[PDB]
């Protein structure tokens, strides 16, 4: 799946980095990997067999999960972020 | 023991391409 | 999942904790992240895509994985939480 | 080796609300 | 699933670790975790929300998983456990 | 890096019972 | 899943490793582990259960993710292996 | 935090047999 970097930066996910991607137009539930897009093109796009699953137009939100210590896991504040039609950066969420 | 926790996410993104033959 | 946070705390289950949610009514199996609701209110609440597979009224099953050392995954004692059909705590079995 | 194991369950919860376009 | 403990012992899968069922007869494919079943039994049951997907007389292949070192992982030697239609174990093999 | 490894498995089991609505 | 070790040499993925299998012919996704087959042979074989799921002929994208520290993530190249129609190597792609 | 990263993939690679009863 690639992501328009601008994403990937406020989301704090890295280039590379497995995400599971859940359909809300259709329900599908995969697992993936994130890709680098384009700066600032608001692209969402779907690589290979995942294209079976997910169709453009559809809204999805995108999850990636870390594997924690104890300690940093109970101080964790997972970071949100909402987009408008066009994949633009309304707000980032703190926890 | 270690914890598998939700990192982060992005909220209702929408789809703008495909290409199930790429490379 | 939006879970009564009572019950995040009888089972030892963080918020933002990656859980699975195995449908005892209609079979479907998904993974997704806890989230604390109101305590007492016994809300179990399914929010996003996972609409499409886990519906109001329906019966499941909510589990959490670790990543253990040797030592102690022999030692493990896992938690089990009780409920009624409201949600509220009839016992906590360990291991 | 680190072994992948369950550690909680809360069982037969009863579902009693859903969003799926929340935000 | 609940396993003859016989079978978890000469397979090396310690009670509650996770495992995955991939379905001979029917392809499902789940993930849930093992529980001890009585000795010698030859028992394996299903419980739960996957009774839907695994059903009584189906033949399945039940596969643990775990996270190894750059060294232990080179040197690991997976271990089979072989039965036969009553679960008893005919040959266990090493890597 | 830690890798993700098959380390054992039960092959070609036969399900003797379920039970979907156990406790 | 046995796949020509010379392709695993090439990915740097260990036999045993647990891999992702996306199907660009029917778009299944599975998870399995992968078994070094004849070298130069261009084998692909699924055993087992995913048979259901994934057939001859299809085409289809072997995946493999690691767990990795904060400071080697950020330094990750992927290694993508390109194969021919006989499953041979055209060309090996770093990060 | 310790993330799960993709480092390896075989693109577009035909399945050459099958056996769903082997042992
Ligand atoms: O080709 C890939 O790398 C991934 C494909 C998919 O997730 O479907
Ligand atoms: O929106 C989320 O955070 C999760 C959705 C889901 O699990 O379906
Ligand atoms: O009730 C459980 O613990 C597991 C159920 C399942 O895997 O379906
Ligand atoms: O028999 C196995 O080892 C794996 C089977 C599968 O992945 O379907």
């Amino acid at each position: 799946v690639t992501v328009d970097q601008d994403l990937l930066d406020a989301a704090g996910i890295l280039p590379f980095e497995q995400v599971d991607i859940y359909d809300i137009t259709n329900g599908a539930r995969l697992t993936t990997y994130a890709l680098p897009g384009e700066r600032g093109s608001g692209v969402i796009g779907i690589n290979g067999a995942a294209a079976h699953l997910v169709k453009p137009g559809d809204l999805v939100i995108l999850v990636a999960y870390g594997v924690f210590d104890e300690e940093e896991a109970r101080n964790l504040k997972p970071t949100v972020v909402l987009v408008d039609e066009r994949n633009r950066i309304l707000e980032v969420r703190k926890g | 023991m270690k914890r598998v926790m939700f990192h982060a996410k992005i909220h209702r993104a929408t789809v703008t391409q495909a290409d199930l033959h790429y490379v």
